[PDB]
């Protein structure tokens, strides 16, 4: 099996790069991230990316996903920013609601031009990065209903 | 509006509706006549297995057979799910590397004959490897017809890394069907077949070590597990256990020359970015129902461990819904709306026919 004539010969193409940059303007979430240094947080709820308030960065729901969109000024150029965006999967996050994040992580990184580097931070095992946004983790029981109907 | 997910395996479709956890429909992938010389399809064509010839209308995940695909599709609408297609945006999905014939034609019927509003076809191993909460990993995605990996960096899937093998389920199936009727236990008809691909389902592991499992087993019968057959008799499998999928790390011993399962994985890898390796080998993701048997992910553990660097983190991770990662994956897709966005329109396909689906589905 060669690339050739396939189903994979537009990966990797300035096309595919058009066609995802354009479904993520179609996410209101997104509008205005990533305009200034800090820290920007979501939560996945039943499919949707909903921002948590910014007196409630840094305290994570064990059973919820989420997404923060660290800003910083890269050490090439003090006036402009670079990005890395965490995914965070709490120790009870259901199945939607992880890949959810990781494909809304993909969907974020696509609206800044690819420029975010990506991290998976599940409870437990976050990075050292992960760790550095909050000089502060706090971990809280519960989060919000799945958004799956269960087939019985 | 809910969106239809159908992911159309060689062996068994996967059916059912975006925001669910699990398909609704599972049913195997065959259309039955007769096998005196109209037709039956999926589980009416299993219930009359006894005077059928089955046929499978996919082949190594690609569509042979178009006018008993369609009766798979029309099947699985109205029967089996009990839609009216024209009115659900659906999803369906794709083994890496199949001509781009076979969506082409994909689209048109569904499109031309099932009248949906809004279609995408994805890629397996990427659903997948969503399904598993990670953006970066490498599947190895093995069903009945195909097995294949696919390395994805930050979403991206690597198209220069991406290895297929003809090796997968059938075949695994077949081998049980050989070595068994040499142990003296004729399987041979399409209806015993299903006899066997039960036994190989319920009583196949692979062995961490196959040397020493092949001693055990002519040593003693600790490793020998009775089956009872339909007409109550009951037979007695022994090192045909792990024989079989054995084949998936030694495909000689189906006669095939070709790596196995560990070896291409491994390959897949080497093909990428050295510096991306890393988080590839600590992100090896099973699916499909092929890697369902015991032992193989502490076997891919250590044979991937002895191809790598001494110094290099591996992990396989082998989801226990792993049968269904890329249909759940196709579900939690097809629940966002700008993954939605990308979807092919009715309108789309009659002004552009079925070209624009290279165009709009990556
Ligand atoms: N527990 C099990 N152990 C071993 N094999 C199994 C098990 N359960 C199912 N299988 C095999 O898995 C195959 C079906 O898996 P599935 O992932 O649904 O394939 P598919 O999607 O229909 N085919 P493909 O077109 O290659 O992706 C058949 O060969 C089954 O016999
Ligand atoms: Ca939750
Ligand atoms: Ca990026
Ligand atoms: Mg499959």
């Amino acid at each position: 099996y060669n690339i050739a004539d396939s189903n994979i010969a537009n990966l990797g193409t300035e096309l595919e790069k058009k066609v995802k940059l354009e479904a993520s303007q179609h996410e209101d979430a997104w509008k205005g991230a990533g305009k200034q240094v800090g820290v920007e947080i979501w939560r996945i709820q039943q499919f949707k990316v909903v921002p948590v308030p910014k007196k409630h960065h840094g305290s994570f729901y064990t059973g919820d996903s989420y997404i923060v969109l660290s800003t910083y000024h890269p050490k090439t150029n003090p006036d402009k920013l670079a990005y890395d965006v965490h995914f965070w999967l709490g120790a009870f996050t259901t199945q939607d609601e992880a890949g959810t994040a990781a494909y809304k992580t993909v969907e974020l990184d696509d609206y800044l031009g690819g420029l975010p580097v990506q991290y998976r931070e599940v409870q437990g095992y976050e990075s050292e990065r992960f760790l550095s946004l909050f000089p502060g983790l706090r971990i809280l029981d519960g989060g919000v209903e799945t958004g799956f109907h269960h087939v019985e | 509006t809910t969106a239809l997910v159908c992911d159309n395996g060689s062996g068994l479709v996967k059916a059912g509706f975006a925001g669910d956890d699990a398909p609704r429909a599972v049913f195997p992938s065959i259309v039955g006549r007769p096998r005196h010389q109209d037709s039956y399809v999926g589980d009416e064509a299993q219930s009359k297995r006894g005077i059928l010839t089955l046929k499978y209308p996919i082949e190594h995940g690609i569509i042979t057979n178009w006018d008993d695909m369609e009766k798979i599709w029309h099947h699985t609408f109205y029967n089996e799910l009990r839609v009216a297609p024209e009115e659900h945006p659906t999803l369906l999905t794709e083994a890496a590397l199949n001509p781009k014939a076979n969506r082409e034609k994909m689209t048109q019927i569904m499109f031309e004959t099932f009248n949906v509003p809004a279609m995408y076809v994805a890629i397996q191993a990427v659903l997948s490897l969503y399904a598993s909460g990670r953006t970066t990993g490498i599947v190895l995605d093995s069903g009945d017809g195909v097995t294949h990996n696919v390395p994805i960096y930050e979403g991206y899937a690597l198209p220069h890394a991406i290895m297929r093998l003809d090796l997968a389920g059938r075949d695994l199936t077949d081998y049980l069907m050989k070595i068994l009727t040499e142990r003296g236990y004729s399987f041979v008809t399409t209806a015993e077949r299903e006899i066997v691909r039960d036994i190989k389902e319920k009583l196949c592991y692979v062995a961490l070590d196959f040397e020493n499992e092949m001693a055990t087993a002519a040593s003693s019968s600790s490793l020998e597990k009775s089956y009872e057959l339909p007409d109550g008799q009951v037979i007695t499998i022994g090192n045909e256990r792990f024989r079989c999928p054995e084949t998936l790390f030694q495909p000689s011993f189906i006669g095939m020359e070709s790596a196995g399962i560990h070896e291409t994985t491994y390959n897949s890898i080497m093909k990428c970015d050295i510096d991306i390796r890393k988080d590839l080998y600590a992100n090896n993701v099973l699916s499909g129902g092929t890697t369902m048997y015991p032992g193989i992910a502490d076997r891919m553990q250590k044979e991937i461990t002895a191809l790598a660097p001494s110094t290099m983190k591996i992990k396989i991770i082998a989801p226990p819904e792993r049968k269904y990662s890329v249909w759940i994956g196709g579900s939690i897709l097809a629940s966002l709306s700008t993954f939605q966005q990308m979807w092919i329109s009715k309108q789309e396909y009659d002004e552009a026919g079925p070209s624009i689906v290279h165009r709009k589905c990556f």
